[PDB]
């Protein structure tokens, strides 16, 4: 929904709020756009400019992990409901909870960004705790690739 | 603490969150080497609650860095209490400060040569000074590891 | 049979259970070590342990700090021949209980082994031939070995954390190697560009134009004398290097003739640090070769001068002695900083 | 289930400074452990007061830090502070003069904040103060808001120390009064993570590990450091061929001539024989087919 | 990996010819020590016609380059590397001491060797960041084989582009080029 | 012992035999059978062959011709 | 000096009609064929300079260069030559261990081939 | 990845070896000793006597005599009491490597010796009846014997691994073992 | 938000629908000392009532039996500390914190040397926060390039 | 042996200087073979006991971990020519079972492309002519024609299965039919590429252009090169293989 409103922004689209779908008028407008640049119509994006990066948190972080468990969490469910669907059963014949607690052990465990604390000092501790970083699953992608970043 | 100051130490020491903090407290009554206590008053003793604080931390916990971690407190017993006062003192702290730094009255003028640009040079008071004496916490398991012989 | 195709290289030839294929006989003869086999066997090493950071202010440069707590930790074979060669170690076994006993004995025999074997030592960065040398280790009983700052260029180093080597020219060729190019006073200029690449780059020279300086003229400016005392006037009073023009009987055995010093009386005024730095030095090169300010690429120049002049071994005793006397002015001085000797000129309010 | 039961025990060490140690201080300034003389060597002060920790002055300049003056400065005039508070506290000046002292030093200099003594603290309340700050006078500067040089130097001359504090010395080893009267102060240092003892590492014949017989196994006991490319290649230069080969092969892996080896060594011999190397004889021994190589030489 | 000292000589008068580095203003290296210690070729003859410098094969340890320096002769063909006449190594008049032995490289000694990290040395080393002619001092022309053409003005201009001149102060040390082009008019 | 190295150098001049005429001489005398003819100054070995050789008595043909003595002496 | 091998060549002079062959090595056949035996026998050589990397290829000893960078194509074209190692380098002598004809080792390797030349 | 890992006398075996190379001896002298080395038991003791591994080679050269010497130089190397072959000698080996000094060294001794069968049933007092000498007045000594290098390596000696493929396996799964 | 995403399940036409009403999560089991001591990972246990609910076959949306009385239950969440630490498998584990180019089309260059004709082109990248990433690249000839993923 | 020099003869020390590795013959093949085994395990857990001609296996691979070997006869380290009846192995110092590498001969070659087409077809530029078809001469899918006069087929004609098919119905017993092992290649060995040089180097000499003076100058040269080396050109594809040693394939 902000990448659609930004999507909209880019597209002057007053209407920023957005779903995640696309459409080809959207498309037809990013064309027009670029090629009126190419043509000469405007400055291209910057990257170091902190307008252009959202930055995620480890409760988004937590709550991405959950969706993504979920999406195929309801995936099996509509599988298992789509066969044998004549079955008065609770709530319970496709709920495990182990495929959920894994995923939440991958996200909070098996992850680049996640590492024992570090109180060597506690402002050590403090700092390690107040880290900002852009490498990991998006922004910094690669440690090549860049020199202005 | 360090001779010097520059404002932050004490905050800093707060927001470590090392320390214990009187979290709804009056005053500090049997405050043990490791029980702590401390009646708040009775307004600030939470109706069914007796204001009544027991503190019981980790002391010289081993520490992740193989360093000591433990909890000093300053107060001893009866004494009017503050809430959300800090309580126990804990690595690198100093009357509630974080400063992890001893000033050590010296000289810089580099004498006889002994001491070459990145050189320490030390006196004998100063080594029985016990400044700096470092405290490191090791580690040793074992297990079971039962077998079938 | 063929070089390729074996172990299921044609069609199926993957490890079973194992979605990466096995090593196969397609590639078998090529283990992909191989070659860089080779090569990480000639980047590699065992043993003889290293890693260390001391400064070596005495010491001097024919002569190599040795910590003596790691010492013996490799010459425990040497140490122990040398007790059974004594009969300390009437067996092998003896030879374990004693070290594991650690007599002081032990301690004195592996300082004679020392005093027949010296050591060599490399640098942190391998970058060019300078990193390693040889040099007289002692034991130092120290964490870090502790070097001259004679051979602080050639670690290319700062005196800060950093790791160095340990080298056992366990071979007599070996010994006799290290003594002949890994030696350090065999090294004295750089050899790559032919300059000379040992220099007091420390306060050394510092102490030395201090001495070789007056801050104008200091009380009894104009002493004449002759020069013998002049060490007990400076350091106690009378004279100083702030005072200028302090008239002194100037005498240097120049080598005049060939292979043949000759001297001759002057006066020379100078101050005090100058006069004394000139009689420390040796007799070839004319007391005004000494009598400057006394410059750093001065004292390089002075020394390229006597290099060519007398040779190695007087080069390398007037470095030596260099290094320590300045030590000794530098300590004489103190010279210590502050805010004040930062005087910001106040017309810049104007200017700018 | 592999463990029926598990028993973790633990162990502290206290630890010590040692020769070769890691001094840090904040203001960026690294110094590494030279030596302690007895403290007979450190210059003695006006006072008698022995030197106590020398920092090398060439050092400075080239940081363009003044962190180092002024923490010597500002640790000078909280040191003088707390002497004349424990002076005070041996004459056991009266509770009110030294309120009355401290208030006239904390109001000293520019205006930044308020503070009133003999009126907030409580009496015990100040006298616990006092006595907690019994060792120097507590300050406090803001990062880009600091206090003036010219207040460091009145504050100096107010605890009778030297504005600029620059001060003379009786050496310690001749007592010679040395000249440059030296501006000094209770400067601050810290400690590295790295220390010396972990960093004492050597080894004269370790434990072979499971690859090649090599030194390794993830154990930073006996270890043998890797050597590098560019060291080989500088250990070529040196053009010690035999030295270069006893590198190789003395300081490698292959135990099977150590045999030989510590006979020369413990015999004296220190001789090795050419033959042909461990590596030649495994590439010989798994030898695709034979040679057309030329087989002859010196 | 080739490095190798064998040949004692080349044998043969071919060379490289050492000349000061007169770069930008000036010479932004003197012949002083470029070859200073180098053995040349016959090619040592003094300044003076007739008078010989030095002999065929000599290193100029230090009294050579005193009398070069006095005949003011900023060049001499010298013996180098690979024209070393050795197919194998190199003459070692051709090699030289380069270094604290004072004597000539050894036989078997290898300066590529104390050379492939000679360059190598500055890894610390920096990258990535006609018409106004002046003459420095008193000099001569030189014109270094620059054709001349009748030009509209009283002068002769400059029909080769190859028009690079000297200012030779005094003997044959020169102090500026200031060459010029095609299209340039010999104002003096 | 020994500081620096320059009258070995000197007395050879290619700079390369020295010190393997010093670890020949070095070998010689460990193994037996060899006398020194300078003083010796509890010093190592290899430094005796050295100063030996510095001094303008042990060199490569000295050497030479008082083995081939010793082996037609047998 | 290093910079520049393996020149390049038009005409055979009765010793190859070929391109890329050793300036050392033709050299070293022109004074031993022209001067020696059949001064008609004279090849049109013209001097030629790469880069390094492309003159990592070619080497002696059969060894060396083929660890270099790569080495399964390495080995099949040393394999197709035959070609002798000859312990060319220094390099590979040590890695083979070879008396490495380098001060010491140049002493080393010169009575060693004094020996061989007796046997 | 040529020949995977181990350590000396990792199956109890190369390490007396490596001790007696450590130590001089001749080409025969080595062969000897490692006939003695090599044909030692699981147990630690020489599980071939000298005369096997001669007859083994066949040859007159290496002797009874010189197998004999190359063993008792390594009698007590590294550890001591290896190549024992069935040890009585080798137990003795150790008690004269035990410092004399030791209580009841003599009466240790004398058990070893020949008092080996008496001890041999743990009958104490007829073992001291038949040495004529007070009942448990070599205690300490016999408590010496008792700790006397038993197999040198003993366990470490005792290399014995452990291999089992059972045509079933009994889970016992919930009772009534699941077979 | 996250439930509500993958809230909805249904059977393939099987006229079966799945829900949630609410999410009970269990309190934590041993305490953050007691978990760390005992070095588990210390968690919240997290139960969340469902709903199934059985549409009669051939009945529009005719429900024929509802289960919605399983409080599915899926594993134990780790709770931020107090300290804010993760205790992931016991270990006061910290996760980095992670920024990211804002969700969108932005309308870049890529032109100059990438080009490696002295041609401007005008490429566009469009940095959606789910689904394939887009650039649309201005070629040299004059041509848009259209890059999709 | 009497021992007084089988413990010096087990140390020996070469020269090693100036090595010799390039292609061979089968029959060193053969010398450096030592053995056979069958089975493909390596270990087995049933009665730790070494696999009976599996992988390092008795009688193979060189000698045993102990001079007692492993079924137990002859168990000493002093029997030195005695060779247990029961395994016939090496009851000695361990170091050949390193230097003792087996092979087999199973008489069947295949493609070595390892090497013919290392890079840029290495040896398959050197063989030049049909390059690709001589690395597809194999396959047993070709019976290419080897000889035969009578029918209308070259010597060196390609005839794949068809066409071999084909020719036996039409010309029947007058073409050959080359194929298995190193199949066209085991001809071209008995075959001689002289007269192919003798043509690239006619073929150089008139045809010379931008491309006819390539490939073929090069085929020339190739074609020298190996009369130079002159060796089994077999050896591409030969009749042996080694064996992995004990002491060359680990755990």
């Amino acid at each position: 929904a902000v990448g659609r409103m930004k999507f909209n922004r880019s597209l002057l689209r007053e209407e920023i709020e957005g779903s995640g779908i696309l459409s080809k008028d959207d498309i037809i407008d990013v064309m027009k756009k670029l090629i009126d640049i190419r043509n000469g119509k405007g400055e291209v994006d910057d990257i170091d400019h902190l307008g252009n990066r959202r930055i995620r948190s480890v409760g988004e972080m937590a709550e991405n992990q959950f969706r993504v468990g979920l999406v195929r969490v309801e995936r099996a469910v509509k599988e298992r409901l789509s066969l044998g669907d004549l079955d008065t059963l609770m709530p319970q014949d496709m709920i495990n909870a182990k495929p959920i607690s894994a995923a939440v052990k991958e996200f909070f465990g098996s992850s680049q960004l996640s590492q024992f604390m570090d109180q060597n000092n506690p402002l050590s501790e403090i700092t390690h705790k107040r880290r900002i970083s852009a490498l990991g699953p998006g922004g910094l992608t690669r440690e090549r690739a860049g020199f202005e970043v | 603490k360090p001779l010097v100051g520059t404002g932050m130490e004490r905050a800093v020491a707060v927001d470590s969150g090392v320390t214990a903090v009187a979290k709804r407290g009056g005053v500090v009554q049997y405050v043990d080497a490791s029980r702590i206590v401390i009646k708040v008053n009775e307004d600030e003793m939470y109706p069914g609650e007796a204001g009544i604080d027991i503190y019981n931390l980790t002391k010289y916990t081993r520490s992740n860095q193989n360093t000591c971690i433990n909890q000093m407190p300053c107060v001893s017993l009866g004494e009017p209490v503050e809430r959300g006062d800090v309580l126990a003192d804990g690595p690198s702290t100093d009357l509630g400060e974080l400063a992890l730094g001893q000033n050590m009255r010296v000289a810089f003028m580099p004498w006889n040569g002994y001491n070459f640009e990145d050189s320490i040079l030390v006196s004998e008071r100063v080594v029985q000074e016990d400044r700096f004496t470092t405290i490191h916490i090791q580690e040793l398991a074992c297990v079971s590891r039962d077998t079938k012989l | 049979v063929d070089a390729l195709l074996d172990n299921g290289r044609r069609g199926r030839a993957i490890t079973g259970s194992n979605k990466r294929p096995l090593k196969s006989l397609a590639d078998m003869i090529k283990g992909k070590q191989g070659r860089f086999r080779q090569n990480l066997l000639g980047k590699r090493v065992d043993y003889s342990g290293r890693s260390v950071i001391t400064v070596g202010p005495y010491l001097r440069l024919h002569q190599c700090g040795l910590p003596k707590k790691m010492a013996l930790e490799l010459f425990k074979p040497f140490i122990y021949g040398k007790l059974e060669l004594r009969g300390l170690a009437t067996t092998i076994k003896a030879a374990k209980k004693m070290v594991e006993r650690e007599e002081a004995v032990v301690w004195d025999i592996l300082d004679e082994v020392i005093r027949e074997h010296p050591v060599l030592l490399n640098r942190a960065p391998t970058l060019h031939r300078l990193g390693i040398q040889a040099f007289e280790p002692v034991l130092i009983e120290g964490k870090a070995i502790q070097l001259h700052p004679l051979v602080c260029a050639a670690y290319n180093a700062d005196f800060d954390g950093d790791q160095m080597a340990v080298h056992v020219p366990l071979t007599l060729e070996a010994q006799l190697e290290a003594r002949a190019l890994m030696m350090s006073t065999n090294n004295i200029l750089s050899p790559a560009n032919g300059e000379p690449i040992i220099v007091p780059s420390q306060d050394v020279v510092l102490g030395l134009y201090y001495m070789t300086r007056d801050c104008v003229n200091a009380k009894g400016e104009g002493m004449v004398l002759t020069g013998p005392k002049e060490a007990e006037r400076l350091y106690r009073s009378g004279l100083a290097s702030l005072h200028a023009r302090v008239k002194v009987r100037i005498t240097e055995y120049e080598k005049d003739a060939n292979g043949e010093l000759v001297a001759k009386t002057s006066l020379k005024d100078t101050t005090v640090g100058r006069a004394i730095l000139w009689m420390i030095v040796p007799k070839g090169l004319p007391y005004s070769i000494v009598n400057q300010a006394l410059g750093k690429k001065a004292i390089s120049k002075m020394l390229n001068t006597c290099y060519r002049i007398l040779g190695l071994k007087p080069t390398v005793i007037f470095a030596d002695q260099i290094m320590y006397t300045g030590f000794a002015y530098a300590a004489r001085s103190g010279a210590s900083v502050g805010i004040d000797d930062m005087v910001i000129p106040e017309k810049k309010h104007e200017i700018i | 289930p592999g463990v029926l039961k598990i028993v973790k025990v633990y162990l502290a060490v206290k630890r010590r400074i040692q020769p070769g140690d890691k001094m840090a201080g904040r203001h960026g300034n690294k110094g590494v452990i030279s030596k302690i003389n007895p403290i007979e060597d450190m210059p003695y002060d006006e006072n008698g007061t022995p030197v106590d920790i020398v920092l090398n002055p060439l050092g400075v300049p080239s940081r363009m830090n003044i962190g180092q003056i002024l923490e010597t400065h500002l640790g000078m005039a909280a040191k003088g502070i707390g002497d004349k508070i424990n002076a005070m506290l041996k004459q056991q000046q009266e509770v009110a003069k030294l309120r009355e002292f401290i208030q006239r030093a904390y109001d000293l200099g520019a205006d930044v904040r308020q503070k009133v003594d003999l009126s907030t603290f409580s009496d015990e309340e100040v006298m616990r103060l006092a006595e907690n700050l019994r060792k120097g006078m507590p300050i406090a500067t803001p990062v880009f808001d600091g206090a003036k040089e010219a207040e460091i130097k009145e504050l100096l001359k107010l605890g009778d120390l030297p504005t600029s504090g620059q001060i003379r010395l009786y050496d310690g080893r001749t007592g010679e009064q040395f000249e440059r009267p030296v501006t000094v102060g209770y400067m601050y240092m810290l400690k590295l993570n790295h220390l010396v003892d972990d960093k004492m590492h050597a080894r004269s014949t370790g434990s072979y590990s499971l690859v090649t017989q090599q030194p390794l196994g993830g154990k930073a006991q006996f270890g043998g450091q890797r050597f590098g490319e560019m060291e080989v290649w500088a250990l070529e230069a040196y053009g010690a061929a035999y030295t270069l080969q006893e590198m190789l092969t003395v300081k490698s892996d292959d135990v099977n001539g150590r045999t030989k080896m510590y006979k020369n060594i413990v015999d004296g011999n220190h001789q090795m024989e050419p033959g042909m190397p461990e590596s030649f004889n495994v590439l010989l021994k798994e030898i695709r087919s034979l040679g057309i190589n030329i087989e002859l030489e010196d | 990996q080739d490095l190798v000292v064998t040949e004692d000589d080349c044998g043969t008068h071919e060379g490289i010819m050492m000349t000061p580095v007169i770069e930008g203003g000036d010479v932004k290296e003197p012949l002083r020590d470029r070859v200073l210690g180098r053995v040349t070729a016959e090619d040592v003859l003094k300044p003076g016609t007739a008078d010989i410098l030095v002999p065929r094969n000599t290193l100029l340890h230090e009294q050579w380059c005193d009398l070069l320096e006095e005949n003011s002769v900023d060049a001499v063909k010298v013996r180098s590397v690979v024209s070393c006449d050795t197919d194998f190594g190199v003459c070692a008049h051709c090699y030289g001491r380069d270094l604290a032995r004072g004597h000539i490289i050894n036989k078997g000694e290898a300066i590529g060797v104390i050379a492939a990290q000679s360059i190598g040395e500055p890894g610390t080393q920096l990258t990535m960041r006609e018409s106004s002619i002046q003459v420095k001092n008193k000099g001569s022309i030189k014109l270094s084989n620059v054709k001349s053409v009748v030009n509209s003005s009283g002068k002769l201009v400059i029909t080769s582009r190859n028009t690079e001149l000297k200012l030779i102060d005094e003997f044959g040390r020169t102090k500026e080029s200031y060459k010029v082009p095609y299209g340039a008019v010999l104002a003096k | 012992a020994r500081v620096t190295v320059q009258d070995a150098v000197e007395k050879i001049g290619n700079r390369f035999d020295l010190v393997l005429v010093a670890a020949r001489r070095a070998r010689q005398m460990q193994v037996g059978g060899k006398d020194p003819l300078v003083p010796e100054e509890n010093d190592k070995t290899t430094v005796i062959a050295l100063r030996e050789i510095e001094e303008g008595l042990i060199n490569n043909q000295i050497l030479d011709v008082r083995e081939r003595q010793e082996q037609q002496e047998q | 000096r290093q910079m520049l091998r393996k020149a390049t060549i038009v005409n055979a002079g009765s010793s190859d009609f070929l391109e890329g062959e050793q300036v050392e090595y033709s050299r070293v056949k022109i004074a031993n064929r022209e001067l020696e035996a059949n001064g008609k026998v004279g090849a049109t050589y013209s001097r030629d300079l790469l880069g390094i990397t492309k003159a990592s290829l070619a080497t002696e000893s059969f060894i060396s260069a083929a660890s270099f960078q790569e080495t399964t194509r390495v080995l099949t074209e040393a394999a197709v030559a035959g070609k002798r190692d000859e312990l060319r380098g220094l390099k590979e002598n040590v890695i083979v261990g070879r008396l490495i004809p380098a001060g010491t080792g140049y002493a080393y390797h010169q009575d060693r081939m004094r020996r061989r030349a007796a046997g | 990845l040529p020949v995977y890992q181990g350590e000396t006398t990792q199956t109890l075996q190369d390490y007396l070896m490596w001790q007696v190379e450590l130590t001089p001896f001749t080409d025969t002298d080595r062969a000897i000793a490692t006939s003695i080395v090599d044909a030692v038991d699981d147990t630690g003791y020489l599980t071939i006597q000298i005369e096997d591994i001669v007859d083994s080679i066949g040859d007159d050269e290496i002797g009874l005599e010189e197998v004999e010497a190359v063993l008792k130089r390594i009698q007590r190397f590294d550890p001591v009491g290896v190549a024992a072959k069935d040890l009585r000698d080798c137990l003795l080996i150790q008690l004269s490597q035990f410092a004399k000094e030791t209580p009841w060294l003599e009466e240790a001794r004398l058990i070893i010796s020949d008092h080996l069968d008496l001890l041999a049933n743990h009958d104490f007092r007829t073992l001291m009846r038949v040495t004529r000498l007070k009942e448990e007045v070599l205690k300490e000594a016999v408590n010496l014997i008792q700790s006397l290098d038993p197999r040198p390596g003993q366990s470490i000696q005792t290399s014995e691994p452990e291999y089992v493929i059972p045509d079933v396996l009994v889970r016992k799964v919930s009772g009534r073992w699941t077979v | 938000a996250a439930f509500r995403s993958v809230f909805p399940i249904q059977s393939y036409s099987g006229n079966s629908e799945l829900q949630y009403v609410s999410y009970r999560l269990g309190e934590p089991v041993f305490d953050v000392q007691e978990c760390q001591i005992r070095g588990v990972t210390y968690s919240a246990p997290l139960r969340v009532k469902l709903r199934l609910v059985i549409y009669e076959r051939e009945a529009p949306e005719g429900t024929v039996k509802d289960i919605k009385e399983q409080e599915v239950y899926m594993g134990e969440i780790p709770l931020m500390t107090d300290n804010g630490t993760f205790v992931i498998n016991g270990t006061e584990r910290v996760i980095v914190s992670q920024l990211h180019r804002s969700p969108g089309v932005f309308f870049d260059s890529d032109k100059g040397k990438t080009h490696s004709s002295g041609k401007v082109l005008y490429n566009a990248r469009i940095i959606p926060y789910r689904g394939s990433w887009l650039d649309f690249e201005f070629d040299p000839k004059d041509n848009l390039f259209v890059r999709i993923d | 042996k009497d021992l007084l020099k089988f413990l010096k003869a087990q140390t020996k020390t070469e020269e090693f200087d100036a090595i010799k590795i390039a292609l061979a013959s089968p029959d060193m093949i053969r010398s450096w073979s030592f053995g056979e085994v069958k089975k493909p395990e390596t270990i087995n857990y049933r009665t730790f006991k070494p696999e009976r001609d599996g992988l390092f296996c008795a009688r193979i691979f060189g000698p045993v971990k102990d001079y007692e070997c492993l079924c137990g006869k002859y168990k000493r380290l002093k029997h030195r020519g005695v060779i247990c009846e029961k395994c016939g192995v090496e009851v000695t110092q361990t170091k050949v079972r390193r230097e003792r590498m087996g092979h087999i001969e199973l008489a069947s070659p295949t493609a070595h492309i390892w090497f013919l087409k290392s890079l840029p077809s290495r040896i398959g530029l050197l063989l030049d002519m049909p390059l690709r078809d001589i690395e597809r001469v194999l396959y047993f899918e070709s019976y290419v024609v080897i000889e035969g006069g009578m029918t209308n087929l070259e010597r060196q004609q390609i005839l794949t299965e068809e066409q071999y098919l084909d020719a036996l119905e039409e010309f029947g017993d007058e073409f050959d039919a080359k194929m298995g092992a190193e199949a066209i290649q085991a001809l071209l060995k008995s075959m001689d590429l002289e007269q192919e040089c003798e043509q690239l180097r006619e073929e150089l000499n008139e045809t010379n252009s931008e491309t006819k003076r390539k490939k073929l100058t090069k085929r020339i040269k190739l074609l020298e090169a190996f009369v130079q080396s002159g060796n089994k050109p077999e050896w591409m594809i030969l009749t042996v293989l080694p064996v992995l040693p004990p002491d060359l394939r680990p755990l």
